[PDB]
RNA sequence: AACGCGUUAAGCGCGCCGCCUGGGGAGUACGGCCGCAAGGCUGAAACUCAAAGGAAUUGACGGGGGCCCGCACAAGCGGUGGAGCAUGUGGUUUAAUUCGAAGCAACGCGAAGAACCUUACCAGGCCUUGACAUGCUAGGGAACCCGGGUGAAAGCCUGGGGUGCCCCGCGAGGGGAGCCCUAGCACAGGUGCUGCAUGGCCGUCGUCAGCUCGUGCCGUGAGGUGUUGGGUUAAGUCCCGCAACGAGCGCAACCCCCGCCGUUAGUUGCCAGCGGUUCGGCCGGGCACUCUAACGGGACUGCCCGCGAAAGCGGGAGGAAGGAGGGGACGACGUCUGGUCAGCAUGGCCCUUACGGCCUGGGCGACACACGUGCUACAAUGCCCACUACAAAGCGAUGCCACCCGGCAACGGGGAGCUAAUCGCAAAAAGGUGGGCCCAGUUCGGAUUGGGGUCUGCAACCCGACCCCAUGAAGCCGGAAUCGCUAGUAAUCGCGGAUCA
């Protein structure tokens, strides 16, 4: 159930609670932010190649 | 275990967004799933030319499309019959004035991201890999450079034993800022597994 | 062969003697000679092995030596190990209590949000070209919109609105590009096994001072020199030496945050100065302060004294600041057949009315027990009540909610400002002040169970968070053991944010 379970997360059945996140590149399930819509791999991934405009590496 | 990203180690000085605009907290979510899903349409029907750079710079529904490559031709056609058609696929999900152009690269020896796919290309036609990659790092430091390296991943000549072969010239301190050191990576794809190969380029300084 | 030998030959030669012919069996048995005896000399075989051995590399190791490091010990302060509870794991249990992680470097870890969702597990009802992709065939249907029955839902049965086109066209009508109902074929789908078939990404040794290349020179060769040595450094940092002379990945340097001052800019700031003030920088006025954010200056062991061949070490002045000024980001050749096929990608293997797919209920939350990380404590340098101060970094449109009204309160009715240095979360708390407790299992401690309520949600029995009354358990400082931290650190106090009904 990997594949069964993406397409699920689109439709939006009965009762609004079952609306579960999911990452957009990653299915993925866990750590899955508003702001991106990414996981925490698939952001990663993304801020060191710069296709995020202006998020830098931080350092305070 | 290690070693960080090139790129996002510059960012802030040398390498600049492939991607630079701004937008709000519910737009960003938004303007960013289409920059993909575009880089993701250009990445396939385009690879004939050798797409080295993606860019994107934006303003309000009015989009930047540059596309860097060493040899232009395979874009246009002969004064215009596929670029015509790109224009009409990519505001084909898009309903925004798709404003696309094209850039040359002077010496694609010198655009890592190329170098990569050149050596990912020569493994999957089984050539000796060894030599490919000693072969290449001449390649670009014969066309002028101050430094290059290159680096494949395991299963060598498709044995069960995995490696990783490396070879190098030059200089590349990764570690320095005031360098500006062009990064690409490709997948070679065959049928016992998936290699790996890693490009870097050594150019200017202060 | 190398280590070495070298007129005291192991060199070059001649004479005569003794001796070896792979390792174990075995210097054994038998026979013989000798011996008081113990035993000695002479000395096999069957059977069995793929080697047994010499010198010399490069490492690794030592209950070896030398120089030197690190909260390693030591000096010191606060903790776990004991109680009660929260959370992760072993185990047993179970219809299932889904899988992974395993000394340091697994155990508040994947999990930055399990009531159905999640969700990979079990019981029960159903569905097959499928919930998703790409393409072909065939009559209907070619977009779409609203209900009926049945059921736990999923599903299955089933009643009504009816199509803006290329275009024969007054019209019957008819070719048809989207897109969907249905049969059927090529195919989808699998968190099914393989992290010793793999990519990428991460952990670790270790922020340790190292790891190497080219040429030359040395050795029959593995390999060596360079990179051993003296000085000095946080450092293969730098100096000086030298059959070597250079060079690369490292360290350092360039990049960000805190410190001092300037230049540029004034809806935050300011009686700083006169001005009116219902005394609220409220008001006209004004960038001098404060702040905000953007570009700069400033420190280089440059100055002086001493020690030194030099590198540099110690000491003094100016200075907001020195001898890497305080924190970051950054982690070499490689090691652990390290971790991950369950984020994704991927070779191979295996299932294709089910190892795929949908729902309803359960399970992940079980409990005679065992270990890790934690919270609240056992009290007077304390607990309780009223009043009164001083932050920072962040966050907010079906969001944060001023201010009212009701309720003991949780909350609930109204409703102004806000795209937010212009309104809101918002009170920080410890502290300060004055009132009560008087050494007690107590006005210490808040576990457990009874009763009564609120809010999110379709739904809080298994399983949510809060509020109120009543119950007030164990704990009087913890066996053997065992952790952290060298300065704005330890200790202690509260605030915000990701995820998200």
């Amino acid at each position: 159930a990997r594949k069964a379970l993406i397409e699920k997360a689109k439709r939006t059945p009965k009762f609004k609670v079952r609306a579960y996140t999911r990452c957009v590149r990653c299915g993925r399930a866990r750590s899955v932010y508003r702001f991106f819509g990414l996981c925490r791999i698939c952001l990663r991934e993304l801020a060191h190649k710069g296709q995020l405009p202006g998020v830098r590496k931080a350092s305070w | 275990g290690n070693k960080i990203h090139p790129i996002g180690f510059r960012l802030g000085i040398t390498r600049d967004w492939e991607s630079r605009w701004y937008a709000g907290k519910k737009q960003y979510r938004h303007l960013l799933l289409e920059d993909q899903r575009i880089r993701g349409l250009l990445e396939k029907e385009l690879y004939s030319a050798g797409l080295a750079r993606v860019d994107i710079e934006r303003a309000a529904d009015n989009v930047a499309v540059t596309v860097h490559v060493a040899k232009p031709g395979v874009v246009i056609g002969r004064g215009g019959e596929r670029i015509r058609v790109l224009r009409e696929e990519l505001a084909k999900l898009t309903g925004k004035n798709v404003a696309l152009n094209v850039q040359e690269v002077q010496n694609p020896n010198l655009s890592a991201p190329l170098v990569a796919q050149r050596v990912a290309e020569q493994i999957e036609r089984r050539f000796a890999v060894r030599r490919a990659i000693k072969q290449a790092v001449q390649r670009v430091m014969e066309s002028g450079a101050k430094g290059a390296k290159v680096i494949v991943s395991g299963r060598i000549g498709g044995a069960e034993q995995a490696r990783t072969e490396w070879a190098a010239q030059g200089r590349v301190p990764l570690h320095t800022l005031r360098a500006n050191i062009d990064y690409g990576f490709a997948l070679a794809r065959t049928t016992y597994g998936v290699l790996g190969v890693k490009a870097y380029i050594f150019l200017g300084e202060v």
